[PDB]
C-alpha cells in the first residue's frame, strides 16, 4: 500500500548509494508519496456526503 | 420646564440650583443662554437639595449667580449625517467651518454605552492598506486600535492623509479626523491641505469629517470632544453599515484632559496624577471602537509617549486597548523611505500565523527574519568590511538592500509632495513582492529599481526603466 | 392590568408578515450547483512516450 | 413566533407585592448614593434603585446608608427610589452555569437562555478552616512539560502565574484547559475539572475572541466563562471575582475537583483603587489602597483541596499577574505573591528570543509542586531543576568557562531548552512527556545536534508508539517506571537516537 | 439558518416599536384615568390584606 511506495523510496536511495540504481526511478517514487501522502489525508478529510436536513 | 438659577461659579464647575420637581439627570446637557450665545454645562453630579454639580464646555468668562438655566434633556445631541462629512464642528456639535447648518436630519447623544457582548464579531479580520509596509508586517484589523507612533508633519500628519485617500480607493468608507488639544494654527493647515488632497472637496463630496478640538478649549470640552466624534463614526457603522477610521490626536491628551476633569471634580487624583477613573474612561472610549455586525470602525491613535516612560501608567493603560502598532521613525524616513514605518518596530498583535493565513505568516516571519538579521550583520559588516560577507552573507544583504529599497513606495497623497506619483499597492500583491524577493527571483533586478516604486508588477517596469 | 391591556392589543393588533423567499435570497448564500465529472486523467499517453523512455535510458545516471 | 413565546413570559410577569422600605436617593455621583432611610437593612444588602441597576450598600452610617452603585450611574437619577432587595449579595450557582457565559451578576450574556442554577450563594463566604484542608496529592496536567515538571500543579492548589503584559499570557492557561480536555472527556469525575475562565478588566472583543476560540477547540461544555468587562462598572469588577469563586465553590462543595483561572487579578488592584478613591478612603502604599492585601487574600483563600472527610473537594486556583515591566518588587505584585504558593514568572527578553512558552525558571517555583507530581514525572525528572540551574549558572559565566564539564552542560542546557518550547494551542500528552524528559535527562539529546531536535521529537514518539506503545500504556497506568520499564525505555530510547 | 435568526432578532426590534405605539395609545385614553381607578381600588385590596 503507502508501505511499498516508502519501501521502493528508500530502498532505491540505498540502491544509489551503491551503483547507481535510479535517476528520475526515485522521482517517480518520490511524486507518487507526495500525491498518495495528499489523498489519504483528503480521505480522512472526506465531509460527509448527506446534507444534515435532519438537525439543520 | 427644568430651569434653575446659577448658584456657583468656582473655576468651571458650576453649580446650579434648580426648582423643585425639576432635577435633570446625570450626563445631561444644560444650556445657559449667553452673550457668548450659549454655554453648555453638563450634569455631573447630583450635590442634593435640587443642585447639580456640572462641568462646562464652553470658558465660563462670568454668569450672574441667579442666571437662569434651561435643561436640554441629555447628553448633548450632536448633528450626523453624510452633510456631516467635510465639516470642521467643534465640541457642542455646531459648524466651525461657518458652512452653515450642518444639520443632516438627526443629532445624538454624544455618549452611547458600548456595543453588546452578542455585537461583537467573533473572529478578527483584517482591514485592507494600500501601504504595502503595513501590509506585510503589521496589516491592519478592521474593529482594532492601531497606534502611531513616530515624527510630525512629514512624519504623522502625511502618514494621516495617506490613509485616508487609501481608506477611499479600498472600502469607500469614511472617515473622522478628531485631533484633541491642537494647535489651531496647525489645524488651518491641515484643513487646507485636507482641502489640497481633496480628501474634502468643498464643492465635491468629502470623505473625512473634521472635529477639532483646540488647545484654548477648557478641559471638560476637550475631554468630551472624543466621544462626540466617535459618535459621529458610531451613525456610520451603525446606521450606514460602512467601515469608518476614526483619527484621534495624542491620546496622551485624552487622558490629560481627562485628569483635569477628574480634579476639578475633587476626585482624589490616581498615582502619577492620572484619573481614579482612568482605567473606566478609556474603557468606555475604546469599547466603542469595534467590529460589530453592521460595519467596523478602526482606529488609528496617536500616543506620545510621556517621556518615553512606557511604566508611566498612561501609556501602559493605552497599550492594554490597543491591538496594533505603526511606529513611523524619521531615521527611516531618512534613509529614503517613504512611508517613514520603522519595519522592526512594526508590530500587530494580530500578526498572528492563523489569522494573517500561514503562507502570509511564512513570508513575514522571512522578510522580519531577513530584516533582522540583515541589520545587526551590517553593524559589524561596516566596520570589519564587506570582503567578511560570506556567500551566506551576501546572500541575505543583497536580498535586504534590494528589500530595503522595494519598501520604498510613493504613494497618492504625496503624489505632489514627493513629486513621484502613487502607488497603492494592495495586499495580494504584498505578498506576492515578497514572495518573489525571498526566492530570489527578482533578485537580479538593480537595488534601486526597487527603490521608489510599488509591487512586483511595478519592478518588472523599473528594471525596463534602469536598463533604458 | 396595564399589563395585560399593552399585552393583548399589541399581540393581536400589530402582527409583523415575514419577506419573502426571494429577498431573502440576497441575505443568504444560495445553492451552489454540482461540480461536473470535470475530465478524468491519462498519464504518459501515446506509445511515443514509452518507446522514447525505454530507449533513451540505457544506463542510469546519478 | 417566538415573539408569541416572549409575550406569553410577559404575560407571566406582574406582581402585586408590598415594597417593605423604600428609600430616596439624596447627594448621588462618584458611584455611590447615599440613601435616607433604609433603616431595617442587613448589611452588604443587595438593593435595587428604580432604574432597576442594583447595589451593595456598604457603609451603613447613622441615619443614611450609601449604596455602592454595581451599574452606571447615568442610569441612577437624584430623588430616585431605593427599593431593599432584602437578600444579601448572593449569585445563582448550580450545575447548569457549564458552558454558558454569564455577566458578574450571573446574566446570561452568551444569551443561551436565563441561566440554569441550582441556587444562589452570597458572593463573599469565608474560606475553609484548617481542619478542612487536606495536602494536595492529585497533579493537574497543562500539556506544558516545564509546566508539569520545572512546576508541577495539583488539584486544589493555589499557585501564581505572572508575567509581562499580553504576550499571550492567557495562552498559558487555555493550554492547561485544553490539556485537561481529555480527562474531562473522561468519564471519571475525579479526573473531570470544571473550568472558570473569569475575564476582569478584558476589551470585550477580545471575550468574544476568547469564546469563539474555546468554543472552536469545542472546550466551553465543560467549562463556564465569567466576563467584567472594562466597560463593565468598575463596582462590578470589584466583584466579580468574588462572585466567580462563589461558583466554584459549589463545585468544590460537591466535592468536585475543579480549577478556576482568574485572569487578571491585577485589574482587580485596579478597580479596588478606583473605588477605594471614589469611596475618599486615603490612598495606601503605591496609591492602593491599604486593604488591597486583604482583599486579594479574602479572594484567593476560598480555593482549597478540602480534605476527604469534608467532601475531597478540590478547586485549584492560578491568578494572572500582569506585572508592568516586570520587577516583582512593586507592591501588588509582592501582596500577591506572599498569598499564593508557587510563582510561574515568565521572561520578556526569552519571549522575545523566541521561546515560547516563555516560563523563566529562576523565577519560576512551586512551593507545594512536588506533592502533585506525578511518579513517573518524578523518576524521569531527575532535577531537570538543578541541572538547568547548573544551565544557568554555565551560560552566566561562559561570556572563562571553557571547562569541558561547563561544555557539556552547555551542549546538555541548550539542547533542553529546545525541548522545552512547544507550540502553543497544542499541547503534549503526559504519557509523551514522560520519554522525552527521560531522554534529555539521560542526555540521549546530546546525540541529536541542536537543530533536528524539533525532528527527533515528534519522530522519536512516532517511533515509540510504532515501537511498543506497550510501554505508554504501561506508564499510562502505573504511574511509575519500573527497572524493566525504565530499562524498556532506555533501551527504546537509544534505538530511535541511533536511528 | 443566520439569515433566520437575523429575521427573528428583526421581529423583536419592531415589535418593540409597536410596544412603543402601544404606550402613546394608554398615555392617551381616558383609560390613563379609569384603569388608574382600577389601580386604587386593587391597592386598597391589597392594604386591606394587610
Amino acid at each position: 500500500a503507502k508501505s511499498a511506495a516508502n519501501k521502493l523510496d528508500w530502498a532505491k536511495v540505498i540502491s544509489s548509494l551503491r551503483i547507481t540504481g535510479s535517476t528520475a526511478t526515485q522521482l517517480s517514487s518520490f511524486k507518487k508519496r507526495n500525491d498518495e501522502a495528499r489523498r489519504q489525508l483528503l480521505e480522512l478529510q472526506s465531509q460527509p456526503t448527506e446534507v444534515d436536513f435532519s438537525h439543520y | 420646564p427644568i430651569t434653575g438659577k446659577v448658584t456657583a461659579v468656582i473655576g468651571a464647575i458650576v453649580d446650579v440650583h434648580f426648582e423643585q420637581s425639576e432635577l435633570p439627570a446625570i450626563l445631561n446637557a444644560l444650556e445657559i443662554k449667553t452673550p457668548q450665545g450659549k454655554l453648555v454645562l453638563e450634569v455631573a453630579q447630583h450635590l442634593g437639595e435640587n443642585t447639580v454639580r456640572t462641568i462646562a464646555m464652553d470658558g465660563t468668562e462670568g454668569l450672574v449667580r441667579g442666571e437662569k438655566v434651561l435643561d436640554t434633556g441629555g447628553p448633548i445631541s450632536v448633528p450626523v449625517g453624510r452633510e456631516t462629512l467635510g465639516r470642521i464642528i467643534n465640541v457642542i456639535g455646531e459648524p466651525i467651518d461657518e458652512r452653515g447648518p450642518i444639520k443632516s436630519k438627526l443629532r445624538k447623544p454624544i455618549h452611547a454605552d458600548p456595543p453588546s457582548f452578542a455585537e461583537q464579531s467573533t473572529s478578527a479580520e483584517i482591514l485592507e492598506t494600500g501601504i504595502k509596509v503595513v501590509d506585510l508586517l503589521a496589516p491592519y484589523a478592521r474593529g482594532g486600535k492601531i497606534g502611531l507612533f513616530g515624527g510630525a508633519g512629514v512624519g504623522k500628519t502625511v502618514f494621516i492623509q495617506e490613509l485616508i485617500n487609501n481608506i477611499a480607493k479600498a472600502h469607500g468608507g469614511f472617515s473622522v479626523f478628531t485631533g484633541v488639544g491642537e494647535r489651531t494654527r496647525e489645524g488651518n493647515d491641515l484643513y487646507r491641505e485636507m482641502k489640497e488632497t481633496g480628501v474634502i472637496n468643498l464643492e465635491g463630496e468629502s470623505k473625512v469629517a473634521l472635529v477639532f478640538g483646540q488647545m484654548n478649549e477648557p478641559p471638560g470640552a476637550r475631554a468630551r470632544v472624543a466621544l462626540t466624534g466617535l459618535t459621529i463614526a458610531e451613525y456610520f457603522r451603525d446606521e450606514e453599515g460602512q467601515d469608518v477610521l476614526l483619527f484621534i490626536d495624542n491620546i496622551f491628551r485624552f487622558t490629560q484632559a481627562g485628569s483635569e476633569v477628574s480634579a476639578l471634580l475633587g476626585r482624589i487624583p490616581s498615582a502619577v496624577g492620572y484619573q481614579p477613573t482612568l482605567a473606566t474612561d478609556m474603557g468606555l472610549l475604546q469599547e466603542r471602537i469595534t467590529t460589530t455586525k453592521k460595519g467596523s470602525v478602526t482606529s488609528v491613535q496617536a500616543v506620545y509617549v510621556p517621556a518615553d516612560d512606557l511604566t508611566d501608567p498612561a501609556p501602559a493603560t493605552t497599550f492594554a486597548h490597543l491591538d496594533a502598532t505603526t511606529v513611523l521613525s524619521r531615521g527611516i524616513s531618512e534613509l529614503g523611505i517613504y512611508p517613514a514605518v520603522d519595519p522592526l518596530d512594526s508590530k500587530s498583535r494580530l500578526l498572528d500565523a492563523a489569522v494573517v493565513g500561514q503562507e502570509h505568516y511564512d513570508v513575514a516571519s522571512k522578510v522580519q527574519e531577513t530584516l533582522q538579521t540583515y541589520k545587526s550583520l551590517q553593524d559589524i559588516i561596516a566596520i570589519l568590511g564587506m570582503d567578511e560577507l560570506s556567500e551566506q552573507d551576501k546572500l541575505t544583504v543583497e536580498r535586504a538592500r534590494k528589500i530595503q529599497r522595494f519598501l520604498s513606495q510613493p504613494f497618492a497623497v504625496a503624489e505632489v509632495f514627493t513629486g513621484i506619483p502613487g502607488k497603492l499597492v494592495r495586499l495580494k500583491d504584498t505578498v506576492a513582492s515578497f514572495k518573489a524577493v525571498l526566492e530570489g527571483k527578482y533578485d537580479n533586478i538593480p537595488e534601486h529599481a526597487f527603490y521608489m516604486v510599488g509591487g512586483i508588477e511595478d519592478v518588472v517596469a523599473k528594471a525596463e526603466k534602469l536598463a533604458a | 392590568n396595564v399589563i395585560q391591556d399593552l399585552y393583548l392589543r399589541e399581540l393581536k393588533d400589530t402582527k409583523l408578515a415575514p419577506s419573502t423567499l426571494q429577498d431573502a435570497e440576497g441575505n443568504v448564500k444560495p445553492w451552489n450547483p454540482p461540480q461536473k465529472p470535470n475530465l478524468p486523467e491519462l498519464e504518459l499517453q501515446g506509445p511515443e512516450a514509452l518507446k522514447a523512455y525505454t530507449e533513451q535510458n540505457v544506463e542510469t545516471a546519478h | 413566533e417566538v415573539s408569541s413565546i416572549l409575550e406569553e413570559r410577559i404575560k407571566g410577569v406582574s406582581d402585586e407585592a408590598n415594597l417593605n422600605e423604600t428609600g430616596r436617593v439624596l447627594a448621588v455621583g462618584d458611584g455611590i448614593a447615599r440613601v435616607f432611610g433604609l433603616n431595617n437593612i442587613q448589611a452588604e444588602e443587595l438593593v435595587e434603585f428604580s432604574s432597576g441597576v442594583k447595589g451593595m450598600a456598604l457603609n451603613l452610617e447613622p441615619g443614611q446608608v450609601g449604596i455602592v452603585l454595581f451599574g452606571s450611574d447615568r442610569l441612577v437619577k437624584e430623588g430616585e427610589l431605593v427599593k431593599r432587595t432584602g437578600n444579601i449579595v448572593d449569585v445563582p450557582v448550580g450545575p447548569g452555569l457549564l458552558g454558558r457565559v454569564v455577566d458578574a451578576l450571573g446574566n446570561p450574556i452568551d444569551g443561551k437562555g436565563p441561566i440554569d442554577a441550582a441556587g444562589r450563594s452570597r458572593a463573599q463566604v469565608k474560606a475553609p478552616g484548617i481542619l478542612p484542608r487536606r495536602s494536595v496529592h492529585e497533579p493537574v496536567q497543562t500539556g506544558l512539560k516545564a509546566v508539569d515538571a520545572l512546576v508541577p500543579i495539583g488539584r486544589g492548589q493555589r499557585e501564581l502565574i505572572i508575567g509581562d503584559r499580553q504576550t499571550g499570557k492567557t495562552a498559558v492557561a487555555l493550554d492547561t484547559i485544553l490539556n485537561q480536555k481529555r480527562w474531562n472527556n473522561g468519564s471519571d469525575e475525579s479526573k473531570k475539572l470544571y473550568c472558570v475562565y473569569v475575564a476582569v478588566g478584558q476589551k470585550r472583543s477580545t471575550v468574544a475572541q476568547l469564546v469563539q476560540t474555546l468554543e472552536q477547540h469545542d472546550a466551553m461544555k465543560y467549562s463556564i466563562i465569567v466576563a467584567a468587562t472594562a466597560s463593565e462598572a468598575a463596582p462590578l469588577q470589584y466583584l466579580a471575582p468574588f462572585t466567580a469563586a462563589s461558583i466554584g465553590e459549589w463545585f468544590r462543595d460537591n466535592g468536585k475537583h475543579a480549577l478556576i483561572v482568574y485572569d487578571d487579578l491585577s485589574k482587580q488592584a485596579v478597580a479596588y483603587r478606583q473605588l477605594s478613591l471614589l469611596l475618599r478612603r486615603p490612598p495606601g502604599r503605591e496609591a492602593y489602597p491599604g486593604d488591597v492585601f486583604y482583599l486579594h487574600s479574602r479572594l484567593l483563600e476560598r480555593a482549597a483541596k478540602l480534605s476527604e472527610k469534608e467532601g475531597s473537594g478540590s478547586l485549584t486556583a492560578l491568578p494572572v499577574i500582569e506585572t508592568q515591566g516586570g520587577d516583582v518588587s512593586a507592591y501588588i505584585p509582592t501582596n500577591v505573591i506572599s498569598i499564593t504558593d508557587g510563582q510561574i514568572f515568565l521572561e520578556a527578553e526569552l519571549f522575545y528570543k523566541g521561546i515560547r512558552p516563555a516560563i523563566n525558571v529562576g523565577l519560576s517555583v512551586s512551593r507545594v509542586g512536588s506533592a502533585a507530581q506525578v511518579k513517573a514525572l518524578k523518576q524521569v525528572a531527575g532535577s531537570l531543576k538543578l541541572f538547568l540551574a547548573q544551565y544557568r549558572e554555565v551560560a552566566a559565566f561562559a561570556q572563562s568557562d571553557l571547562d569541558a564539564s561547563t561544555k557539556q552542560t552547555l551542549v546538555r542546557g541548550e539542547r533542553l531548552t529546545q525541548l522545552l518550547k512547544q507550540n502553543q494551542y497544542s499541547p503534549l500528552a503526559t504519557e509523551e512527556q514522560v520519554p522525552l524528559i527521560y531522554a534529555g535527562v539521560n542526555g540521549h539529546l546530546d546525540g541529536i545536534e541542536l537543530s533536528r531536535i524539533g525532528e527527533f521529537e515528534s519522530s522519536f514518539l512516532s517511533y515509540l508508539k510504532s515501537n511498543h506503545n506497550e510501554l505508554l500504556t504501561e506508564i499510562r497506568e502505573k504511574g511509575e517506571l519500573s527497572k524493566e520499564l525504565l530499562a524498556s525505555l532506555k533501551s527504546a530510547t537509544e534505538s530511535f537516537v541511533a536511528t | 439558518v443566520r439569515y433566520e435568526a437575523s429575521l427573528r432578532q428583526l421581529e423583536q426590534r419592531q415589535l418593540a416599536k409597536s410596544v412603543i405605539s402601544r404606550v402613546q395609545s394608554e398615555l392617551g385614553n381616558p383609560k390613563f384615568q379609569e384603569k388608574v381607578l382600577q389601580q386604587s381600588i386593587s391597592e386598597i385590596e391589597q392594604l386591606l390584606s394587610k
